[PDB]
């Protein structure tokens, strides 16, 4: 049933928006309200639809000068804040561009000081030759036509290609609308425009994946272990050129369903590739999808010794995390995608109890999986304020949260640990290895020493009369293991290194015999 | 010499700032019982949010009045007025609620004193008659200025609505500037040893909270309602940072002739010499010898350092203005060279600082200020025109300059988020002449072992 | 598991600690108007005095017997006589003078005790009467133990000279062991905290000097003969650094029957926690909120950085054994992995230690402790043991190690030298808890933009 929060009484409008999963209930019984406006002066978690055209998916792109038309503040804000990285030097991480709109152009608009933006960017960066112009909500609002202006470069400029994001901050009540806009103006502008070199007879489309912290890069490893083209990646270490051609794909493989779901959709409609969805996340969930792209392709064979090597790689490190994460709770508080991602592998994999799920701007489809995929007494939210947090920590008591970072610095306070559910602790979390990285990494903060110790007062007369000066974490975990556990010979806590995706970038790759 | 100059582009490539309402945001959150509403897309605040989270590893209390299409077709004063509503409604400890412009808002032209007005003899006297309740409009239009001029203008919105002249005393208002707890801290031991009580806008040591074993704390700001209605009867005001304190010094001067004294930054021993020498004028209260011992110890630590491995270094800073004009002042004391000052905004107000033209009175080797400036401004120079640097001052935002040139990188100025608990530590006063001049020594001996450069010379300095 | 093993090689290459001595001679110039004289060779006490200059950048007063070619073959005590006299005639203020014997005047047996009371009877009685004089032998041979040892010694010595119980009052006796200004002011702000009065052995807070505009300062200790006489009238000596300041503490209970509480060494919260727990326990007074309010603010710097960024870093340990197992604790508590402790001397008692047992009953990973350790020890095992590091954390004798081998370095101990300021710092309390943990990332960060390993993934942490 629908679930209202003491803090949000008050605005009872709220109470369409959560609902704990009742016993019995179906997805026909009950389910939040999603993709709606945002209450003012609630201290909702919401960014603009700038945010989530610009800053989610169109900065990605690894070879693209990428402008934000308006005042240098919507740029500044967005700058060096994600975790999305690429095999160009991380070009989309160290450089960006804004027009610095003035208050002249407020009047007469700031058509030519777009224009001479673009040529002092090209002049400055000539390895690249690849733009997107995106607007803001000041561009929008003085009506500068960016398309014509654009247009009017490419004319003067045949070697540059530059595509145009209309999506200010106000356009729609989220991240979400941006989403929309810059995959219907990709396809509409973008795709279909370049023939690619195919090297492969099976050649796919990654949809929805933005490579934080090397995500990307995990999953591409496993792709190009059974010799599959990866024609394009959407965004995440993302050649623009790349995905103009999306068009030849045979298959979209979709993982942030949220976000690509729009141009995976309109591929089918407008070139007839079929649209496959899978999970970048745990054992079981990145397994069958391996399999299934495997099948697709008739190459299951391939697929099977990927999964059946990993597994004994990394399994004997999940399990040690496992056995001293058991029962354990957690709330999965991303924005979107990510919460049903992890929904049920988390809990059966990790041994976690997920009591909580929320999305900032999900659609109605995203509470479906994630109800779908929790247990019964799972409270899910769209569209948490900061308030209905806190209560929810409170009256869940959770060991631990999975969130952004200042929401994770407003659990600090109130002693729950949390990991960065966005940009990772120590990512990337997708793949076998990137599991057992999210599982240490969520051990890390639950049995944190110094977690133990803030929770001790000191000005109390019957206090814990400490003896040595440390607990380590494993003091602190593993008092009522058995024996068995203990003392096992196969599990083990992690043994990869600090980075283990760079690995993955100076690899070969066996090459397969085309028909 | 020393040549001020203008950016050459007309557009940014990796900015130094934010925009104006940034800003006023920053003043916004060293209020006691304050939570700003920023009027616009909700990104406007999330964002800033997450600045001050990168700074301080802390959340703070801001609101958005949620811009959606309504809105900027039609106007969106009813967005502020359901965001006061909403928030007064689940905040019953809030006291003080700025309404903070931005682009959008500005340029669809809502009315936003007007929906005060409205909501005073409103909305507060019908649903909340027993709460004391401040609405503070702050403009801060993005399309000019910058963060810095957003915080100057959000000190005077706030000192104007407040200030009243109706107990005289012998009190000063120190406006700090947009400076660090370990820089409150460090400017109230100076007060204290002078013997001088002060209104301090604004007191955010409380920025720095405990995990307390009830889970009770947050971070928050101490300055007060009663501090801030205390500003009109203060009998001078120290506003240490020009760019961030101007408007509201002489706001004051002229409404209530409270005497305004505007700088020098206090960086380094000379301009803290100054701040010292200007607070024993205008209160009478002489300097002790206790500041003088510890300004003795703080010279001692800077003896060690200077003509051993300061001098000459060549430099390059950015970041506040006043941050980055202190800062080449106090190197050239220690004898070294900054060659390049970044100013990253808009002001016309630059060629004017008299601490700029003496810059330039007395300056002769090679040295740049450039306004308008952004980061290619650096880059370029490093990249393409052969600048050589021993050194970098700046902000995290500029880090990869740093790393990518091989040139080491001391973290003053805001947001430091690359870094660990600098923000408990001084950049003004003698404790943060000490602290400036070992950091950067440090930061030198660091890169001369990282690229072996006569780093076994670090043994009997 | 965590195995204690003694360094194989009967010789020393690289060593970590100098002689006996040299600690005896560190304690003499924390107290006021002392100044030891060092019986042996010249070199003995210019090269200590060296030494001090290498960490402080100041220079102290320490004198010379100035044995030569005669006095080795015949015995020196004339040279013991003719230098007290010619101290005493040229240096008026001077009250305290303790004998600091070396090598050469252990081995050739000069009579030390008795050429004190000679001068005691003779010298001072006829031409010193209108004086305060104390001589204090100090049996300091350089073939046993290290300078840890000699502090240990020197400061028992100095005790058992002074101490008398005419007065029995409620103050503690603070042996702080051989820390840092940044130590002591630390552990003076707890007393003060919990409102505990201590004689504080030593006072070296001015050993931070400065530079007046008459040339009057000195660097000194501030540790007076009252205070050391006063030692006999405390209700307990809390000895922090066991290694250190055991045998004075053991003398007193012995002789007055004050009870010792003898450690831990407060490195870390949890250590801070015992004292505190310590100090009540001793004195009844109540641990106050304002002490749990600092101790969560340094939690929450702690919280920042444990499970992101030091969890599983692979650390090294050297310098004072107390400071070593001190910061091996404070590691653990942090969730890293401490490797390889050096213990760089001869001590029969570390296997005895309480909290070495705790870390051989408590450790699960592959851990050495080395006793009787050289610099070859962990440079041996780098370099063709395949020992694999994060983070080294000593004093700067190490710093080759950490240049040669690409492992980044915190400076802690005795002495920094290749480092400005670190003697302002504390590493013990909760301050030090503060210092220790943001340095140590501040540290590795450096290194990850060095070695561009994940430097980008410092923005939003
Ligand atoms: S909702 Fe989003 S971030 Fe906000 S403005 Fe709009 S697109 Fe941008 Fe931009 S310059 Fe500053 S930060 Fe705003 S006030 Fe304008
Ligand atoms: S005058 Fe010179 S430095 Fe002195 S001992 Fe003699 S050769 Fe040597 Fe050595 S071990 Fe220590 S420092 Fe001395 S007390 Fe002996
Ligand atoms: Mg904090
Ligand atoms: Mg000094």
């Amino acid at each position: 049933p629908h679930h209202e929060f003491e803090c949000s009484k008050v605005i009872p409008e709220r109470k369409k928006h959560a609902v704990i999963k009742g016993k019995g209930e179906t997805l026909a019984d009950a389910l939040p309200q999603g993709y709606l406006n945002t209450i003012p002066g609630s201290i909702s978690e919401r960014g603009c639809a700038y945010c989530g055209a610009k800053h989610v998916i169109g900065t990605p792109m690894k070879d693209v000068i990428h402008i934000s038309h308006g005042p240098v503040g919507c740029t500044y804000d967005t700058w060096q804040t994600k975790r999305y990285i690429s095999d160009n030097d991380n070009f989309q991480l160290k450089y960006t561009y804004a027009t610095d709109v003035k208050e002249k152009h407020i009047v007469f608009g700031a058509e030519k000081l777009l224009k001479q933006n673009i040529i002092e960017a090209f002049k400055a960066f000539p390895q690249i030759k690849r733009m997107t112009i995106y607007q803001t909500c000041a561009t929008a609002l003085i009506g500068d036509d960016i398309n014509a202006i654009a247009e009017e470069v490419m004319e003067e400029m045949p070697e540059v290609d530059i595509f145009v994001c209309n999506s200010p901050g106000f356009a729609g009540p989220s991240q979400s609308g941006g989403h929309h806009k810059i995959n219907i103006a990709w396809i509409n502008q973008k795709v279909g425009t370049v023939e690619p070199e195919i090297t492969g007879d099976h050649v796919i489309n990654y949809v929805g994946e933005y490579n934080i912290q090397g995500d990307q890069e995990v999953m591409v490893d496993y792709f190009k272990r059974m010799g599959i083209q990866v024609l394009s990646t959407f965004t995440g270490n993302g050649s623009y050129d790349g995905l103009r051609a999306m068009h030849r794909a045979h298959l979209n493989v979709l993982e942030c369903a949220r976000s690509a779901e729009y141009i995976c959709n309109e591929l089918r409609v407008r070139y007839g590739i079929p649209r496959l969805d899978i999970d970048g996340f745990g054992f079981k969930p990145l397994a069958d999808s391996l399999r299934k792209i495997g099948m697709f392709f008739g190459i299951e064979d391939r697929a099977k010794a990927i999964i059946d090597e990993e597994v004994a790689r990394w399994k004997p490190e999940l399990d040690w995390y496992k056995e001293r994460l058991m029962g354990k709770k957690v709330c999965l508080w991303p924005g979107g995608s990510k919460l049903w991602h992890w929904a049920h592998v988390i809990e059966e994999e990790m041994g976690l109890k997920v009591v909580s799920v929320y999305t900032k701007f999900g659609h109605q489809g995203d509470m479906e999986k994630g109800i779908a995929r929790c247990g019964e007494g799972t409270l899910a939210i769209d569209d948490p304020n900061e308030l209905e947090g806190l209560e929810a920590l409170e009256m869940l008591k959770p060991d631990i949260i999975l969130t952004g970072k200042r929401p994770g610095e407003v659990a600090k306070k109130v002693r729950v640990p949390y990991l960065n559910a966005h940009a990772y602790h120590n990512g990337p979390y997708k793949g076998f290895e990137g599991w057992v990285r999210f599982a240490r990494d969520i051990y890390n903060a639950i049995y944190s020493p110094i977690h133990q110790l803030s929770g001790i007062d000191i000005t109390k007369d019957n206090a814990p009369e400490w003896g040595n000066g440390f607990r380590t974490r494993q003091m602190l975990s593993d008092g009522n293991l058995s024996d068995a556990v203990r003392n096992s010979e196969t599990l083990r806590q992690y043994t990869g290194g600090y980075d283990s995706v760079s690995k993955l970038r100076e690899r070969e790759y066996p090459a397969f015999e085309r028909k | 010499t020393c040549e001020v100059k203008e950016k050459g582009r007309v557009g940014t490539i990796n900015p130094i700032f934010t925009c104006q309402p940034a800003g006023a945001q920053f003043v916004s959150i060293g209020i006691k019982d304050c939570i700003g509403i920023v009027h616009g897309g909700q990104g406007c605040v999330m964002f800033v949010r997450l600045i001050f989270s990168q700074h301080y590893k802390e959340s703070f209390e801001l609101a958005s009045s949620s811009l959606h299409e309504d809105g900027a077709v039609f106007g969106a004063c009813g967005r502020v007025e359901e965001a006061v509503d909403v928030l007064l409604s689940r905040y019953p400890d809030v006291k003080v609620v700025p309404i903070i412009t931005t682009c959008s808002t500005e340029i669809i032209g809502d009315d936003v004193d007007g929906v005060i007005k409205k909501l005073n003899e409103g909305l507060l006297k019908e649903k909340f008659p027993d709460r004391e309740v401040h609405l503070i409009a702050m403009h801060t239009p993005s399309f000019v200025g910058s963060m810095i001029s957003g915080y100057d203008v959000a000190v005077r919105d706030v000192v104007r609505h407040f200030a009243k002249r109706e107990a005289p005393n012998d009190k000063i208002n120190l406006l700090t500037g947009w400076v660090n707890p370990g820089d409150v801290k460090e400017l109230k031991h100076l007060l204290g040893e002078m013997d001088i009580e002060a209104n301090v806008l604004f007191e955010i040591e409380s920025f720095d909270s405990p995990i307390l074993p009830d889970g009770s704390a947050v971070s928050h700001g101490n300055t007060t309602i009663e501090d801030l209605i205390d500003t009109g009867n203060a009998r001078a005001t120290f506003a240490l940072n020009r760019y961030e304190g101007t408007k509201a010094a002489e706001y004051l001067q002229k409404k209530f002739e409270i005497p305004a004294i505007i700088g020098p930054t206090p960086i380094g021993i000379r301009n803290t010499d100054i701040f010292l020498q200007n607070l024993k004028k205008a209160t009478g209260k002489p300097i002790p010898q206790s500041l003088a011992h510890e300004r003795g110890v703080a010279i001692d630590a800077l003896a060690d350092l200077t003509h051993m491995f300061l001098a000459e270094k060549r430099v390059a800073i950015y970041g506040a203005p006043d941050l980055v004009i202190g800062l080449a002042e106090f190197c050239l004391d220690l004898e070294m060279k900054p060659v390049l000052l970044l100013l990253g905004d808009d002001n016309s107000k630059y060629v004017d600082d008299p601490r700029i033209k003496a810059l330039q009175e007395n300056v002769d080797y090679g040295m740049e200020i450039v306004t308008n400036a952004d980061f290619w401004e650096l880059e370029n120079r490093i990249k393409n025109e052969g600048l050589e640097l021993d050194l970098i001052l700046g902000h995290s935002k500029g880090r990869f300059i740093s790393i990518d040139y091989n040139i080491p990188m001391l973290r003053v100025g805001f947001p430091t988020y690359d870094r660990a608990g600098l923000f408990r530590y001084p950049t003004v006063g003698y404790g943060g002449a000490i602290w400036l001049a070992e950091q950067m020594a440090n930061t030198l001996f660091a890169d001369m072992e990282h690229k072996k450069n006569k780093e076994w010379v670090l043994n009997v300095w």
